[PDB]
RNA sequence: CUCUUAAGGUAGCCAAUGGAUUAACGAGAUUCCCACUGUCCCUAUCUA
């Protein structure tokens, strides 16, 4: 409703989601492909040092350098921590494909978790070690 | 090509256009003017009247200029023909006196805007005014002949036929009343008129029919004269000019049992005489009317002739009789296959259409991979099912017919409940219920 | 010829035999298919197939008609019937590019006691062999004179104020003489008065159209100058890439820069560019503004470079003489 | 369909089957439409239609008088057969023209208070080799709009007329005032060329200039017309 | 046994039509001369049913399946469903899928043995196809082309590819689909042949529009008449030459 | 309802007036899309011409090819982000604005239409529905 | 009596520079771009 609300969070100014950047860092492939890219003109430092977190573009090195020495990387990260929250849990919460949202939950605790940990891992470190 | 110019605007005589273009003026723009306004007011009023009338003049004209074709840019046998009939030097010479007339109607506009922008009272103004008018109307009324000409050359031009110069061609020769238009009625749909008098045909006549999924074109043409070019007339000058330009398989039409009124050896002497106007193209001679006499009951001179007339490389003489269907058929079936050998061998030579050819030509086959059965699948029911006539008396009565019958097309409501294979029919018009306390029904809806 | 009483029954001029009747059919079918192939080579794969597609042409911006206005052709033709002498002023990078031929055949047509002749202006700014074989090549049609306009350091001032004097002798009778300056906008019409008068007595700017009006300066007690905005004819030849080129329209009013930059590329030496603007390694226009626009900082929000502002800059200085280059004069005969 | 097809279907099934009769009692009613046509229709409609009935009973007079005529019943050379064609002047008074009608008033200056500057408003004949005095002492304007180079000159032996160039402006019957600004107005006396006529004198010379008068008001329709004094 | 019809003036018909050896779909848009044209041909043999997907009339575009199942998508409704189900017998099975390719009919191009689907559709979109239509999946492109469905239309007789697929790609699915495969097209010169025509193995239904060359080359490749073999190419040699 | 479209149009909420930027949603190499008219729109005084989803519009491309650029050609709106009421009973919206490049006929140039094109559109134009992998 | 078109292959001679195409500054006059928006489509609502 208000101005600081809106002229932020309108339409043609959205964010990529987190469920979204959940499955962008689930896979080793997919951060690769994430981290080498073409050099793009239309994005900010050539599409190089892009934070998948933030799902944002840097202008350089050292501006992705402070970027990720600071709190707001900080927050998304543990806003990515938890659970996707996709549909099956809406649903789930009202009492609706109870069934599959259990079978999404152990999949989420057993496969899917641990790897995602480990790309985690593995990609700070790659960023720590080239930055 | 254009192949069609039916899309002429009509042309109004010299009269008529000025009336309607000097009536147009006074009808679409202000017609009261005050000797008390301001003198600017008065100069705009009839700088107006002008240009307007200026304007309505160029409109016409280029409203002419842009609809005739341009005769010495059309395709060589539209050229040919167009000169046949309308005599491309008078066809010319008027569309440029249109032009010219254009030129000298603007310069007039300009020329007494120009003036008019220093008249100092209403009645110079009106002078000035009137006299660009009466100018416009002189030049206009020049041009009385050329457009008279050009609205009866438009009135005919939108009348020809549509012959593709580039697409398969049968053509039709010979001597007046030896079978022309009966072979093209017999091979197309199309209505040139049959009698048995000379010269019933004084045009040319398209027909169409299919071969081989293929459209092939018919050109039936005015009997041909024995006689040189320099006495020969337009209306032979326009089978003359057929048989130059469009490359095709002619049929020569010969009546062995001179019905047409032309002998056996005039009709051989005709053919060698306009030999040279079939060079590579495909020839044939058809000898009509097998119903009265045939080339085997012939005299000997008479056969020896036939003979001098197949010397000539590479023609073929074919029997034929226009109440013959399966001769007809024959004859046009010969014909069309020479044209395409013709048509692809020259294809062969030529290395531009190959690849794109060949991989739409080829179709791929499988080989193999693996020992397992894949077999089309037809039901019996389909394999049993009667095909559909719709002219039968006891035929089954499809869902339009249902349709028509109860209310016709969006008017008719059919009852999709009606196809249900169900336990029981009663349960076909049973309306299943969705929502119960808050809750779908669908997604507690299960067996056991 | 024809229609109801139509008396033409056979042709007028028939050809001889149907021998040559076919050799001149076989002759007009290959004609027809040679000027087929010629034509379609160009407009069949250009405009006529782009009306399959329903496309059309973005229609032509006025920037590009300016100089074609009916007021400046009225102060054009008022200053010519003013003048006893016309000067006629080109560019010394392209002057063939702006010689106003129409002008020229009108004026030896309609007033042929009216003196046509030639200066070429801007002449620092081309070779000074440039400039002497332009000139030569321009003295075979009308006396030329090579110049360079500036109030306080000038090149030919006293060569045309000698001329002016003897076209004052020549017509000592007529008590005073007209010298009108004529020419393209932006040529130097104004600058070549101010040079002449040692004095800025008529507004100039590097931008095209600054003088509107006529103006009248008092050169000696028997010589006025008179000062006429730059004309533009209408051509079909001319091109907007053209027009845009000889420094005719304000660049800010153009849509896409980006298209004539190619332009400037085939119009400027590589080594000269890369000097002018300190950046090497383009290998087409789009890299060449895209490095030009990362080295001057010229960047958009989010580190976007800005290709148009870039792009109306380099036009800029292409055209106000920031960036040399010439068009080759004829080879010497 | 292609050639003529609607002649050819008229041919091969004849017409409506009361074409006939409807065209024979369209044609009988045509005297009362024309009547009433005449007595109803208004305005401009009116007017036109009886100019054009007035001008077909002048041509049905004319065909009928042919008709009963035909029932009833130079010297030139081989080579021009079958092939067609006091010293008082015309206008010795004309109509005066004053300064008030001949000039227009052009006022100069921010607030238009300055008025010394005159304008002609009729045509004018500049000559050869004119040039535009300076504005600032330019005080007589001739706009070039007006100015002329040709006139419509008719010889009246032989009965022609020709686009001749005017060499000069001889006399102005208003004022010598208007014959030096070369004014052009109704019965001035001009000079023309006349080299297209052929003319020869007795002695043997081509005559290429002459006299004609102007027979016409310019500033009114636009041209110059005139007769040769010969 | 190739037939030229119209849905309301349109010769799309794999857009709004769906068959299959067992059954047919058609929207229900209109009138019923679509069900009619459809219904001379087939009579009472293979229930024809005309149905919704979603509420639009796509339904050849928004649907895939053979003789032995039908797949809808996600934004198909619990009414269409259960339709659909009373409509069709036991015989075809008939799942929903919960897949981000909505558009299975442009997606998936199969018969009753294969299944050429986009490079990009689940796994578990896969196994659902590999169980419900019981047929061999792969992942292909027609010529860089992914919408296999609206780009290539397949039975178990042939198969009519877009014209501009090259002859080794041509190869490689001919290997893959174990079917003679021609490249043509469809309603006077369309290269979208899958949503152009619909074709089962003794049926094919094409648009008005579709000449005299498409259809010869239509019923040779598909098998349609007894005396059509495929391999008539070269018997119509001549006249694909002259047409292309 | 334009020439090519099936059937009838029911109102959709506008969206775009003349002189909006879309995307670019098939993969003929542009990027955007400039609306500069709007096929079948009305006339009255002061009211700009506007667009809705299944609209086919003439536009401009600002983004893209440079053989693309500087031509007028027709377009068809398959994305809004205006959000507009369904039949079935509910407002929606998408994130963005996007249309496909297309002939008089409502026929494709390119050969792929990515992200959801909308059921509206899809149903309208048969060769959006041919070439869309997604329909909602 | 006589005068101007000798100059030549993408930067010269002649005296760092060859300049006023002058930096900086300006409630001076003007054009364009990004951003931004109720200027507008098209108006609605709230407070004193
Ligand atoms: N007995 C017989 N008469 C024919 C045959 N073909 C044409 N005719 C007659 O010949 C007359 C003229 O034929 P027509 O079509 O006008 O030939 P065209 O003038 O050369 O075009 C017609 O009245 C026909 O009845 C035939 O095969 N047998
Ligand atoms: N280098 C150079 N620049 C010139 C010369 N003459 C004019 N200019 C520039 O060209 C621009 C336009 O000059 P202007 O006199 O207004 O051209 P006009 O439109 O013909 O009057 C100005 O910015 C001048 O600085 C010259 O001889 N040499
Ligand atoms: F000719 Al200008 F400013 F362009 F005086
Ligand atoms: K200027
Ligand atoms: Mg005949
Ligand atoms: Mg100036
Ligand atoms: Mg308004
Ligand atoms: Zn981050």
């Amino acid at each position: 409703m208000g101005r600081y609300s809106v002229k932020r969070y309108k339409t043609k100014r959205r964010t990529r989601d987190l469920d979204l950047i959940y499955n962008d860092l689930s896979t080793k492939e997919s951060v690769q492909k994430l981290l080498n890219q073409p050099l793009d003109e239309t994005k900010p430092g050539l599409g190089q040092h892009y934070c998948i977190h933030c799902a944002k573009y840097m202008e350089t090195a050292i501006a992705l350098k402070t970027h990720l020495k600071g709190k707001v990387h900080k927050r998304r990260v543990k806003e990515l921590r938890g659970v996707p929250y996709t549909q099956e849990v809406s649903d789930a919460a009202a009492g609706y494909n109870l069934n599959k949202f259990l079978n999404r939950v152990q999949e989420i605790t057993q496969s899917v978790g641990p790897e995602k940990e480990s790309n985690e891992a593995l990609l700070k470190e790659h960023l720590d070690s080239t930055l | 090509m254009q192949l069609s110019w039916k899309d002429i605007p009509t042309v109004a005589p010299a009269n008529d256009l000025l009336d309607i273009v000097l009536n147009r003026t006074q009808r679409k723009t202000p017609t009261v003017i005050r000797p008390g306004f301001k003198i600017t007011r008065i100069r705009a009023f009839y700088m107006r009247k002008v240009k307007y009338t200026g304007e309505g003049f160029v409109e016409k004209f280029e409203d002419i200029l842009k609809g005739f074709p341009n005769i010495n840019d059309v395709h060589p046998f539209h050229r040919d023909l167009m000169d046949t009939l309308y005599e491309k030097n008078h066809y010319k010479i008027s569309l440029a006196a249109i032009s010219r007339a254009k030129s000298l109607v603007e310069q007039v506009a300009r020329d007494y805007v120009r003036l008019l922008k220093f008249g100092q009272s209403l009645f110079q103004c009106k002078q000035l005014k009137r006299a660009a008018l009466g100018r416009m109307a002189t030049i206009v009324k020049k041009l009385r002949d050329p457009l008279a000409y050009l609205e009866q050359v438009r009135q005919h031009i939108g009348r020809l036929p549509s012959i593709d110069p580039n697409t398969r061609t049968l053509l039709i020769c010979g001597y007046p009343n030896v079978g022309k238009s009966s072979f093209l009625r017999c091979i197309t749909k199309s209505d040139v008129d049959v009698q048995p008098y000379a010269f019933t045909t004084k045009s040319l006549y398209v027909g169409h029919f299919d071969y081989k999924y293929l459209r092939f074109q018919a050109i039936d043409t005015p009997g041909i004269l024995d006689r040189p070019t320099e006495e020969m007339n337009n209306i032979e000058m326009q089978s003359i000019y057929a048989i130059a330009h469009l490359r095709s398989c002619v049929l020569y039409f010969m009546d062995l049992s001179e019905q047409c009124g032309f002998t056996i050896e005039a009709q051989v002497k005709l053919f060698h005489s306009i030999k040279p106007l079939f060079a590579n193209k495909s020839v044939m001679v058809v000898i009509n009317k097998t119903d009265i006499i045939r080339p085997e009951d012939l005299d000997e001179e008479r056969a020896q002739l036939l003979e001098s007339v197949k010397e000539v490389p590479g023609v073929e003489i074919m029997t034929s009789s226009c109440q013959l269907e399966e001769n007809v058929m024959e004859v046009r079936n010969k014909a069309c296959e020479k044209l395409l050998a013709s048509r692809i061998e020259n294809k062969l030579k030529s290395q531009s259409r190959i690849n794109n050819v060949l991989n739409k030509i080829h179709v791929a086959q499988p080989q193999a991979r693996d020992d397992v059965k894949r077999t089309p699948f037809i039901p019996e029911s389909v394999k049993n099912l009667k095909k559909y006539d719709p002219e039968d008396p006891n035929r089954r009565k499809l869902a339009r017919d249902i349709e028509a019958e109860n209310g016709g097309a969006g008017v008719f409501n059919v009852n999709l409940k009606d196809k249900y294979l169900l336990e029981d029919d009663e349960w076909k018009n049973d309306i299943m219920p969705e929502i119960l306390d808050g809750k779908n029904v669908y997604d507690f809806l299960d067996p056991e | 010829a024809f229609g109801p009483k139509a008396q033409r029954k056979r042709p007028r001029l028939a050809a001889s035999n149907l021998e040559d009747l076919v050799k001149a059919t076989n002759e007009d079918i290959t004609k027809y298919e040679e000027k087929q192939v010629l034509d379609a080579t160009l407009g069949l794969m250009g405009n006529q197939e782009d009306k399959e597609n329903g496309w059309t042409s973005a229609a032509k911006e006025a920037i590009f008609s300016k100089g074609q206005s009916k007021r400046i052709w009225n102060e054009l033709y008022k200053v010519i019937d003013s003048s006893d002498v016309v000067i006629h002023v080109l560019d010394a990078r392209d002057p063939l590019g702006t010689r106003c031929k129409s002008v020229e055949e009108y004026m030896k047509k309609e007033t042929p006691h009216k003196h046509l002749i030639y200066v070429l202006n801007k002449c620092d700014l081309v070779p000074t062999w440039v400039a002497a074989a332009w000139v030569k090549h321009l003295s075979k049609e009308r006396p030329t004179l090579a110049f360079h306009a500036s109030i306080t350091n000038s090149f030919g001032k006293g060569s045309l104020i000698q001329l002016l004097r003897q076209f004052s002798q020549l017509h000592t009778d007529r008590k005073q003489i007209s010298v009108g300056f004529i020419g393209y906008p932006n040529t130097g019409k104004s600058s070549i008065i101010n040079t002449l008068r040692k004095k800025k007595v008529c507004q100039v700017a590097p931008i095209p159209g600054e003088t509107k009006v006529w103006q009248y300066i008092t050169l000696m007690k028997r010589i006025f100058l008179i000062d006429c905005p730059g004309i533009v004819p209408p051509s079909s030849k001319d091109s907007e890439e053209d027009i845009l080129f000889r420094g005719v329209v304000r660049v800010e009013h153009v849509t896409h820069p980006e298209q004539y930059i190619p332009g400037v590329l085939k119009r400027c030496q590589v080594k000269h560019l890369e000097r002018t603007y300190e950046i090497s390694g383009w290998k087409d226009a789009t890299e060449f503004i895209e490095i030009l626009a990362r080295k001057q900082g010229r960047l958009l929000k989010g580190g976007e470079p800005d290709e148009s502002g870039v792009s109306k800059q380099i036009l800029n200085d292409f055209n106000r003489g920031k960036i040399p280059w010439f068009v080759l004069p004829p080879e010497k005969e | 369909p292609q050639n003529d097809y609607i002649e050819r279907h008229i041919k091969q099934h004849g017409k409506r089957l009361d074409h006939e009769e409807r065209k024979r009692k369209r044609e009988a009613r045509e005297s009362h439409k024309i009547s009433e046509r005449a007595q109803k229709l208004t305005g401009w409609k009116g007017k036109q239609f009886a100019k054009k009935r007035y001008a077909e009973k002048v041509s049905m007079r004319k065909k009928i008088k042919a008709h009963e005529q035909s029932k009833v019943k130079d010297a030139l050379p081989t080579y021009l057969l079958d092939r067609e064609q006091k010293f008082s002047v015309p206008l010795p008074k004309v109509r005066g023209i004053s300064e008030e009608e001949m000039f227009k008033v052009i006022k100069t200056g921010k607030s238009r208070s300055k008025s010394w500057k005159r304008m002609i408003t009729k045509h004018t004949f500049v000559g050869e080799g004119f040039t535009r005095r300076p504005v600032k002492m330019e005080r007589i304007i001739r706009p070039s709009a007006l100015r002329q180079k040709k006139a419509n000159v008719t010889h009246p032996e032989l009965g022609v007329t020709v686009f001749l160039p005017i060499l000069a402006v001889k006399k102005n019957p208003q004022s010598p005032m208007y014959t030096q600004l070369g004014v052009l107005t109704k019965g001035t006396i001009i000079e023309v060329n006349v080299s297209e006529l052929g003319m020869v004198t007795a002695g043997g010379k081509v005559v290429w200039g002459k006299y004609a008068q102007v027979t016409n008001e310019p500033d009114r329709d636009g041209c110059v017309n005139a007769v040769l004094l010969v | 046994m190739a037939t030229r019809t119209q849905f309301e003036n349109s010769n799309e018909i794999g857009v709004f039509s769906k068959l299959t050896n067992t059954y047919c779909l058609v929207a229900v848009g209109g009138s019923e001369n679509f069900y009619s044209a459809f219904e001379a041909e087939l009579g009472d043999a293979i229930p024809i049913v005309h149905t919704t997907i979603a509420g639009t009339r796509i339904i050849g575009r928004m649907t895939a399946g053979n003789r032995r199942g039908l797949l809808v998508p996600t934004q198909t409704t619990d009414q269409e469903l259960q339709h659909l189900r009373n409509s069709l017998p036991d015989s075809v099975k008939i799942q929903r899928v919960e897949e981000r390719l909505s558009a299975l009919g442009n997606v998936i191009c199969c018969n009753d043995y294969v299944a050429l689907v986009h490079p990009d559709i689940d796994r578990e979109t896969e196994e659902l196809i590999s169980d419900v239509l019981g047929v061999e999946v792969f992942r292909q492109t027609i010529s860089g082309n992914i919408l296999v469905g609206s780009y290539c239309s397949l039975s178990n007789q042939g198969g009519l590819v877009h014209p501009q697929t090259s002859v080794q790609d041509q190869e490689e699915l001919s290997s893959l689909l174990q079917v003679p495969l021609v490249a043509g097209t469809v309603n006077r010169g369309s290269s979208v042949v899958g949503a152009g025509m619909v074709v089962n193995d003794y049926l094919a239904v094409t648009g008005l529009d579709t000449t005299a060359p498409e259809l010869s080359v239509i019923e040779s490749i598909f098998r349609l008449q007894d005396a059509q073999p495929e391999s008539i190419s070269g018997n119509l040699r001549d006249t694909l030459i002259e047409t292309y | 309802s334009g020439n090519g479209a099936q059937g009838t149009k029911f109102r959709i909420s506008l969206g775009l007036p003349v002189g909006a930027i879309m995307n670019c949603a098939d993969n003929s190499g542009a990027r955007n899309l400039y609306i500069i008219a709007v096929k079948g729109s009305g006339s009255r005084l002061n009211r700009l011409p506007a667009a809705s989803l299944g609209d086919m519009v003439m536009a401009t491309v600002k983004k893209g090819k440079p053989e693309l650029r500087k031509k007028v050609m027709p377009a068809i709106v398959v994305r809004q982000a205006k959000s507009w009421r369904r039949r079935d009973g509910v407002f929606l919206y998408f994130e963005d604005n996007a249309g496909v490049i297309a002939n008089p006929k409502g026929e494709m140039k390119g050969s792929a239409i990515t992200g959801p094109v909308g059921k509206e559109c899809a149903d309208l134009w048969p060769r959006v529905a041919s070439n869309s992998g997604v329909v909602v």
